[PDB]
């Protein structure tokens, strides 16, 4: 890999920030999403 | 007028080449090889030796039961007329067994004999594959042969075992005929809504005309460096000559991009087997999963519409 | 955790990471719109 | 835009037409008179074909379909939206392809090599005038051609094989099929020869040669045809495949009309087994 | 559900399309990656590299050589100084060479650094020797034996007479004439098997109908006779080194070229 | 079990073992699918 | 704007841009060809 | 915004972009062609 | 001096591009205002 | 405009010409042919 | 006899055996699923 | 205008125009046989 | 006529001329098996 | 006339004399057995 510690580490800090941000960024995708129409059906099935 | 190196001009003559020395565990090497000069007008004179070890006398055996039995009874539908199975060969076939038998095993009256010889067919040809295995193990060499059988096999096994096993029925296979396998092929075609919009098929025809397309692109780039030692190329691989650079250059200015002698063999390897394996998969995906490839076509916008040239037609039966 | 990267390289994790999300999100995408009620262009009703 | 090997190759010469004008490069493409010549046909061909598609009832890929007069217009120039528009793009696709290959033949020429591989390619050349005028032209209409479609000259495809009632039993079709599946299956056992030896079983093995390249086959079909000949006969199955799927196309039709199952009453018939 | 089926649309067939797809984008992009093992990183036309990056640029394979020859690296840079002048300034422009190309290596002239050692079999020996260094191998019967035969160049003039055959022990198969130069300063050169015709009475349709040949010998249309003379020497005897081997097969490549000019200048 | 990883390159395994897990969670979901009762884009009614 | 040819060689561009005009000139003259109005040789009626 | 010259060749760019516009721009008219409303060589009625 | 061309040689090619493009557009114009005079290509709200 | 053979050799300018009008010529003559009212072999009333 | 194995190897017999075992194994147990009687999955009745 | 026979090579000028002009020839004998009125083998009658 | 053998090969002649005599008798023994009158096996009625 | 096998091989014009005559005899007797008047094994009425 050729990478010192403490470079990884300072990479991997930005990956999970991302991550995170990536991940927020879609979770409020999908709460958007299921507020137009829910994914789940019921038991009546929609 | 130069030379093509189309038919090798002179041929030598010396010992013949008993093989690399094989590791211990493995069987001598069989037969007295011997040098033929029309086969040497284009390749290698020597013919043999051969090695058969366990696996070679096993997959021999098998295969040879799988085809007593095949013509045995091709022989006996002809009423055992050597005239009439000379006359009537490409016409005569082991028959698979009935539809209503499904899965189970059928009498002989009604394709047990198929069965068998599929069984032991199918045997010989694992038997065979491991060997390929096993040949380029003992000698160092990669696996790329078996696993190239391998993709052929897997063709071979749903067109006879893995299909008619997800259909239930031993009907559904491949009758071991010439004219009549060929009846199959047309007539499988014809039932499952012509096998030209099966996906699957147009990539095994894509890679099929590829592997075509490679070899003489490959074979004759090679035969037009072979004046450079372009035929050696292993020796080319490992360390690379004008052979290799004309080849590529060649290539890189016709189509823009070009590979290297052993990437060349890596795209050759790669569209022959996907011949088979994409081939297997639209087999396997007819009749499990779709039933009628044209409405498959039309249903995802792959069939033209063509102007109505007559009225259409209004089915009679309602 | 921060040791899985002195195994995969970064930038060619980061490549295959990204090609792979662009990749999946336009299958759920287009998985979404082979349905008749995820189909945001047809646009069909509920229930 | 050059290899690291490539600079010492990109000499003047070797041309047919042109000369001096047209030899140079364009990034990796060199190319030459005919180059010139295949991008004036092809950009023509091209264009016509997706105008074709504009005027057509889809933009679907699959769909769009470029088909060939109807037989009644016989060798003559049909109008353009019926079926005229399919005559130019086949001269386009002539011009275009003689071209490639007569492009081939200026590179091969400066590079030393032989003139295999355009000669090859001409048996592909071959293959489809053979479709798109050697046949029609038998049949005496242009409209024997199949059309410009990925999806239509399919569907022409299971037509004029279903024209003769079981276009398996065309014995052209049957030696034609044999060498394409014969190539695939040497172009399978090539790619893995070469690959195995140069990539032993073990990583970091020795290398292995043409000795372990024969032995194997030896070993395991009992003859090895070795590297020249493999090449050989390659190209050789190859050129058969393409150059018999020519006659088995231009047999049906110019000179069998019958379902090609009856074509085999001759051997049936022969006075030994009569 | 439809058997098939999977969203209305979708079904089973169309996704597994789609996975091979999938599979067949890596299969060409890794197909792609080994293509660029040789060749690369690109260079401009005045030697500069080009930048490729690392997803598509691989790390160099490392092949093992038989016979304790140590381990090849692909991708060998030459290090001969290019003889060869841009003939415009324009990038995609041919070079012009700055002296004689078929002496010089260039264009289709050009050889490779290959291996300065001779080729060897498995057993360890040289695989390319003279006739005269091993009797157990003989040129086969029925097909006609090029020692004795006069050498034609491309121009119908007599180059010389074969004093001997160089043949692979692998491959059992002439690989090079040893010619006896008709015009001396024994000057002998070594004319590849590709690059010659045999024209006796036993290579074909004359064994078989019995035809005696009218001008048997060697014909060379690569070189005229006069080329003959600087076709390059083998530094040994009995064995032939592969960089040996690519300068006379290079020489007689750029040959229609430089000597003869047959493919110099358009046809018509 | 540490003594796996002295067999077993932690890089190509962790490799074919994200493929293997991402390969079978792919399946599952589409075999799901392909059933009337766990296919939740086509909400089929239970029972 | 002569510096244009500080970039692009002359010779290569000419080449370029004759075929390309010719190519162009005679499609355009063929998609005129494929119209009714625009058929000066068939010479159908106006409105 | 002068320095994007210093990351991209300007003689390729100019080649790629000149390239990319006449097929973006021939293909528009393509599919301007191809519709109803907007084939001027036809002169369909509008609405 | 990306082409070879000094500034010289690249105003000397200008001027005659300039020209003869001037000179074929000009012919086109031309040709374009007798074609529109035949049959105008741009259709109207009938669409003629 | 005596310089365009400063940049164009003429020695093989007229071949890729002569080639280049010949197929045009005879071309024109197919475009006629498959006219109407043009074609002089058939013969067709002129109105 | 312990002199078997003088013969053969003990190797590559246990492998050969292990695979013979587990096909001849996969053989009889897809038999029984293809008889009525004996395919305990689809539980047919006796008689 | 003799000159030009040392730029173009005098034999195989000669062939390719001797072939050009032999498959012209057929050409037209072959358009002429085509048509009703030049037909000099089928011999129809005139006007 | 003895000297024939001066020229051909006595061995060689004999097992080709052995090769086609059987091979002449077979066929014509398959021809006469063909025909409905000397089929001695079928054993058709005369006349 | 003598001075033909000056040129031609007497050996090699024996084989190929012998096997072009036979398979003329062949082809010849089979062209009468396709016939209806001369197929001497049907025997039909002339
Ligand atoms: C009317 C007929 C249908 C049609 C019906 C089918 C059917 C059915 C099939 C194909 C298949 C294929 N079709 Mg299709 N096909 C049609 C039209 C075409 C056209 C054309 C231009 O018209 C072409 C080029 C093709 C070409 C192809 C190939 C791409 C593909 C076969 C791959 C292969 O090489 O396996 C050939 C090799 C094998 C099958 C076996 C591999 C090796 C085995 C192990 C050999 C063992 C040897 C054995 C030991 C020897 C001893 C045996 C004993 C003596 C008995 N088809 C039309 C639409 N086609 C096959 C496929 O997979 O496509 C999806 C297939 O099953
Ligand atoms: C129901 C249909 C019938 C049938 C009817 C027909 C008909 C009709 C035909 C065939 C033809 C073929 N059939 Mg079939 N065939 C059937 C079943 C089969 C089966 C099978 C498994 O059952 C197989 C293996 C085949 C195999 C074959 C081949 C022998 C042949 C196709 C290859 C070919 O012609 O190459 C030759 C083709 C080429 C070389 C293509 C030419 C390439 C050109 C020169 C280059 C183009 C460059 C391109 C424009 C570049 C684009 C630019 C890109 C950007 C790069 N058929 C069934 C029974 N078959 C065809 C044939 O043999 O005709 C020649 C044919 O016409
Ligand atoms: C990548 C896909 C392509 C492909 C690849 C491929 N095929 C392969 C391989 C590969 C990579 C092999 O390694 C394998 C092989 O062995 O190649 C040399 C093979 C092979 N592909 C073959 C055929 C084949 N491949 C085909 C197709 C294809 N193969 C695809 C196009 C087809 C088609 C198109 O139908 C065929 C028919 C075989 C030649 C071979 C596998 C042979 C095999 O498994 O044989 C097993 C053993 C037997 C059946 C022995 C039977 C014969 C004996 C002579 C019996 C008798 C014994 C005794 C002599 C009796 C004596 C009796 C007398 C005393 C009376
Ligand atoms: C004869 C043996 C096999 C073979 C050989 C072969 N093909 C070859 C060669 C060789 C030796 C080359 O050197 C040459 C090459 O450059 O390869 C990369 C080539 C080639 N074979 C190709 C394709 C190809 N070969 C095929 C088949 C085969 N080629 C045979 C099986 C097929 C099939 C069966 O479908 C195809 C599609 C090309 C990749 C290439 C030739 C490239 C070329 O001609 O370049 C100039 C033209 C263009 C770039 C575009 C022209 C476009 C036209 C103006 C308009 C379109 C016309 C066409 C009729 C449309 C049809 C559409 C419908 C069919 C959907
Ligand atoms: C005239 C002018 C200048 C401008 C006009 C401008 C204009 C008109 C309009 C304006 C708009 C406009 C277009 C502008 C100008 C823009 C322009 C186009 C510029 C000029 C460009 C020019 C000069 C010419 C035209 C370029 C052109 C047509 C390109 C298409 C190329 C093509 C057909 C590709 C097919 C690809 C496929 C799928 C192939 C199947 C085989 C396969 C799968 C191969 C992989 C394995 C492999 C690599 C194998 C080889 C090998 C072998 C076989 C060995 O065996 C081997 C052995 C050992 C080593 C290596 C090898 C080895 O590599
Ligand atoms: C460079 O390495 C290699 C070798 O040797 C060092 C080899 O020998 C081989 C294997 C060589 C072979 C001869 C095996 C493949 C043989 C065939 C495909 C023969 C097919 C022959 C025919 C006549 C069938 C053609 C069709 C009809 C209808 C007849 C390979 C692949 C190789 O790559
Ligand atoms: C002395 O010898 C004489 C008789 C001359 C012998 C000569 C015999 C001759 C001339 C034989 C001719 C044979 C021919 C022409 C054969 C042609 C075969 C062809 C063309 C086959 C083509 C396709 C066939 C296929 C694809 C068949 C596939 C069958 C399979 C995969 C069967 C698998 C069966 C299995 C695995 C069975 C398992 C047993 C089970 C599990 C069911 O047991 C319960
Ligand atoms: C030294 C002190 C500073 C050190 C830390 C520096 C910042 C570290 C990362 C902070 C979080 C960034 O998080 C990143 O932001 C981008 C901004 O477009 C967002 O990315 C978002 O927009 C992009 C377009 O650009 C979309 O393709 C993506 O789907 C969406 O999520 C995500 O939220 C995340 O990928
Ligand atoms: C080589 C080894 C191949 C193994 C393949 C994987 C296992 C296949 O599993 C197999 O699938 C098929 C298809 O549903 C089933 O087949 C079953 O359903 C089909 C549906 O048409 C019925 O006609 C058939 O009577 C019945 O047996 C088998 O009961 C099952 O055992
Ligand atoms: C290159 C291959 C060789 C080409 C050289 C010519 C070979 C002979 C072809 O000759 C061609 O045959 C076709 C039919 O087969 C005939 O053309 C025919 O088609 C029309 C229908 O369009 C028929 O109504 C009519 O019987 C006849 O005119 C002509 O006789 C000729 O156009
Ligand atoms: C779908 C995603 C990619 O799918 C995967 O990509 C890899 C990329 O090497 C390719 O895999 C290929 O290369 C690998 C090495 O990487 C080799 O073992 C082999 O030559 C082949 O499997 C195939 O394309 C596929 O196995
Ligand atoms: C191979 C190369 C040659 C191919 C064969 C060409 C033979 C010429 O064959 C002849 O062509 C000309 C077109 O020029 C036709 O001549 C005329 O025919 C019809 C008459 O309405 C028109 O559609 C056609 O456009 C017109 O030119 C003849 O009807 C045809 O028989
Ligand atoms: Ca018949
Ligand atoms: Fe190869
Ligand atoms: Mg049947």
């Amino acid at each position: 890999t050729g990478l010192s510690e403490d470079e990884a580490k300072e990479f991997h800090k930005i990956f999970v920030q991302s991550f995170i941000g990536f991940t927020v960024v879609a979770i409020i995708a999908h709460l958007l999403a299921w507020s137009w129409r829910p994914w789940i059906p019921g038991p009546e099935g929609y | 007028s130069e030379y093509q190196n189309i038919f090798t001009q002179v041929q030598v003559r010396g010992p013949t080449y008993p093989g690399v020395p094989l590791p211990v565990g493995n069987e001598p090497r069989t037969g007295k090889p011997g040098f033929n000069y029309w086969l040497g007008k284009i390749g290698n004179a020597q013919l043999g030796p051969i090695y058969l070890g366990w696996l070679g006398v096993a997959s021999l055996l098998c295969g040879f039961v799988a085809i007593e039995i095949i013509g045995l009874n091709m022989a006996a539908s002809v009423n055992w007329s050597p005239i009439e199975f000379i006359r009537q060969l490409p016409w005569l076939a082991l028959e698979p067994p009935a539809p209503e038998y499904g899965l189970s095993l059928p009498p002989l009256q009604e394709g047990g004999w198929w069965l068998m010889a599929g069984f032991f067919l199918t045997a010989s040809i694992i038997l065979w594959w491991v060997r390929s295995y096993r040949r380029a193990v003992q000698l160092g060499m990669g696996t790329h042969v078996a696993w190239a059988f391998a993709s052929a096999i897997w063709l071979y096994l749903v067109l006879g075992f893995i299909r008619p096993l997800l259909m239930g029925s031993w009907a559904e296979a491949v009758p071991f005929g010439i004219f009549p396998h060929l009846d199959w092929t047309a007539a499988f075609s014809i039932r499952y809504g012509n096998l030209f919009y099966n996906p699957f098929h147009m990539l095994s025809i894509a890679f099929l005309y590829g592997s075509t397309l490679l070899f003489a692109m490959h074979g004759a780039t090679i035969l037009a460096t072979s004046r450079f030692g372009g035929e050696r190329e292993v020796e080319q691989i490992a360390d690379r000559g004008t052979a290799t650079e004309r080849a590529g250059l060649f290539w890189r200015w016709t189509m823009g991009f070009n590979a290297t002698m052993e990437s060349i063999h890596r795209w050759a390897w790669w569209f022959a087997v996907l011949t088979t394996l994409t081939g297997g998969i639209g087999i396997l995906l007819t009749g499990t999963v779709v039933d009628n490839w044209y409405l498959w076509g039309v249903k995802h916008g792959v069939a033209p519409a063509y102007p109505e040239v007559y009225p259409p037609t209004p089915d009679p039966a309602a | 955790m921060w040791r899985i990267w002195m195994l995969f390289d970064p930038r060619r994790t980061l490549i295959a990471l990204f090609t792979f999300l662009f990749v999946l999100a336009i299958f759920i995408h287009f998985i979404l719109l082979s349905t008749e009620r995820f189909n945001w262009l047809e646009g069909n009703a509920m229930e | 835009a050059l290899l690291s090997y490539e600079r010492k190759y990109r000499v003047r010469g070797g041309t047919l037409i042109g000369g001096d004008l047209f030899d140079f490069w364009i990034g990796p493409f060199y190319v030459g008179f005919f180059g010139v010549t295949t991008l004036f046909f092809s950009f023509l061909g091209t264009a016509l074909i997706i105008y074709g598609a504009a005027l057509g009832p889809t933009w679907n890929v699959w769909q769009i379909n470029i088909a060939p007069p109807d037989l009644k217009y016989g060798l003559g120039l049909a109008p353009l939206m019926d079926g005229g528009l399919w005559q130019i793009i086949t001269i386009c696709a002539i011009g275009a392809f003689v071209s490639w290959a007569l492009r081939e033949v200026e590179i091969c020429r400066k590079l030393g090599m032989g003139l295999h591989v355009p000669i090859a390619f001409g048996v592909a050349i071959f293959a489809y005038v053979t479709l798109v005028v050697i046949r029609p032209l038998l049949l005496g209409a242009w409209g024997h051609g199949f059309p410009y479609g990925i999806m239509s000259h399919l569907d022409w495809v299971s037509n004029v094989g279903y024209q003769y009632l079981h276009f398996h039993y065309n014995p052209a079709h049957m030696i034609a099929v044999s060498f394409f599946f014969a190539t695939t299956f040497a172009l399978g056992l090539h790619g893995s020869a070469i690959l195995s030896v140069s990539n032993p079983h073990k990583k970091g093995d020795p290398i292995k040669g043409t000795e372990h390249e024969d032995t194997f086959f030896r070993d395991f079909m009992g003859y090895s045809i070795g590297p020249l000949g493999i090449h050989r006969l390659g190209l050789f199955l190859a050129l058969s495949a393409g150059f018999w799927s020519a006659v088995c196309i231009v047999i049906s039709g110019p000179f069998w009309v019958g379902g090609w199952p009856e074509w085999w009453d001759w051997w049936l018939e022969l006075p030994i087994w009569s | 559900m439809e058997t098939g089926a999977l969203t209305g649309y979708m079904d089973v067939a169309q996704v597994t399309l789609y996975v091979f797809w999938l599979f067949f984008a890596g299969l060409i992009f890794y197909l792609r990656r080994e293509d660029r093992r040789e060749g690369y990183p690109l260079e401009k036309d005045d030697g500069t590299p080009e930048d490729i990056g690392l997803v598509w640029f691989p790390k160099p394979k490392e092949f093992t050589l038989p016979h304790g020859r140590g381990t090849a690296t692909a991708g060998r840079k030459d290090q001969r100084k290019e003889p060869i002048e841009k003939v415009y300034a324009w990038e995609g422009s041919p070079f012009e060479a700055t002296g004689n190309p078929l002496l010089d290596g260039v264009g289709p002239a050009t050889w490779a650094e290959r291996d300065d050692h001779p080729d060897l079999t498995l057993e360890g020996v040289n695989k390319v020797v003279p006739l005269r260094a091993d009797p157990d191998y003989y040129p086969c019967d029925g097909d006609d034996d090029p020692r004795g035969m006069t050498v034609y160049g491309a121009d119908g003039k007599a180059a010389g007479t074969v004093g001997d055959l160089w043949i692979d022990k692998a491959d059992l198969i002439v690989r090079y004439l040893e010619v006896e130069l008709a015009d001396q300063p024994k000057k002998t050169v070594m004319v590849p098997r590709e690059f010659m015709r045999v024209k006796g009475p036993n290579t074909f349709f004359n064994k078989l109908i019995g035809l005696p040949s009218t001008q048997p010998g060697i014909y060379v249309s690569a070189l005229n006779a006069e080329d003959f003379k600087n076709i390059p020497q083998i530094k040994g005897n009995d064995q032939i080194t592969a960089l040996e081997e690519e300068k006379i097969t290079a020489y007689f490549g750029g040959g229609r070229l430089y000597s003869t000019k047959e493919h110099a200048g358009p046809a018509l």
